[PDB]
């Protein structure tokens, strides 16, 4: 992830999560009931 | 289970670029409805004749 100093971890999919969602997407899915 | 698309991994690196050397003139069709059939119903004739 060498993008010239730009960080996209919050929007790229998280390998740790089984759903393969981003942290922002995971937060969005959690906040909808 | 459906396949979303063919897999393509873009070869990203910090110092390489891809430049097109040719072009294709592509003509595509787009169909859009504009109007419907103009229908009028005589309410008295329809319900009672
Ligand atoms: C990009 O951003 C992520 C998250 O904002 C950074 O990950 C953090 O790294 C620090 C240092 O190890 C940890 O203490 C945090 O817990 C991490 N956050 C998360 C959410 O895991 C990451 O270091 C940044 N830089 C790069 C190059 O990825
Ligand atoms: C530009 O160079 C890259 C890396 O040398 C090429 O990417 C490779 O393409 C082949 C053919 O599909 C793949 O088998 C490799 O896995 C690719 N490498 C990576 C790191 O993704 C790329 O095809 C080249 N561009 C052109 C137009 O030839
Ligand atoms: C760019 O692409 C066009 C395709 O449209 C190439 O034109 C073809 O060239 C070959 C070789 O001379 C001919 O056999 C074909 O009949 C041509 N096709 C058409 C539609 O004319 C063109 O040569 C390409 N140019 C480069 C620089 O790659």
């Amino acid at each position: 992830k060498d993008f010239g100093g730009f960080n996209f971890s919050q929007i790229l999919p998280d390998p740790s999560k089984p759903s393969k969602r981003s942290p922002i997407e995971d937060l969005l899915f959690n906040k909808v009931t | 289970t459906m396949s979303l698309g063919a897999e393509n991994s873009v070869a990203y690196s910090n110092n390489s670029i891809a430049i097109p050397t040719n072009f294709t003139i592509s003509v595509t069709t787009e169909i859009l409805p504009v109007s419907m059939t103009k229908t009028s119903v005589d309410c008295t004739m329809y319900i009672c004749g």
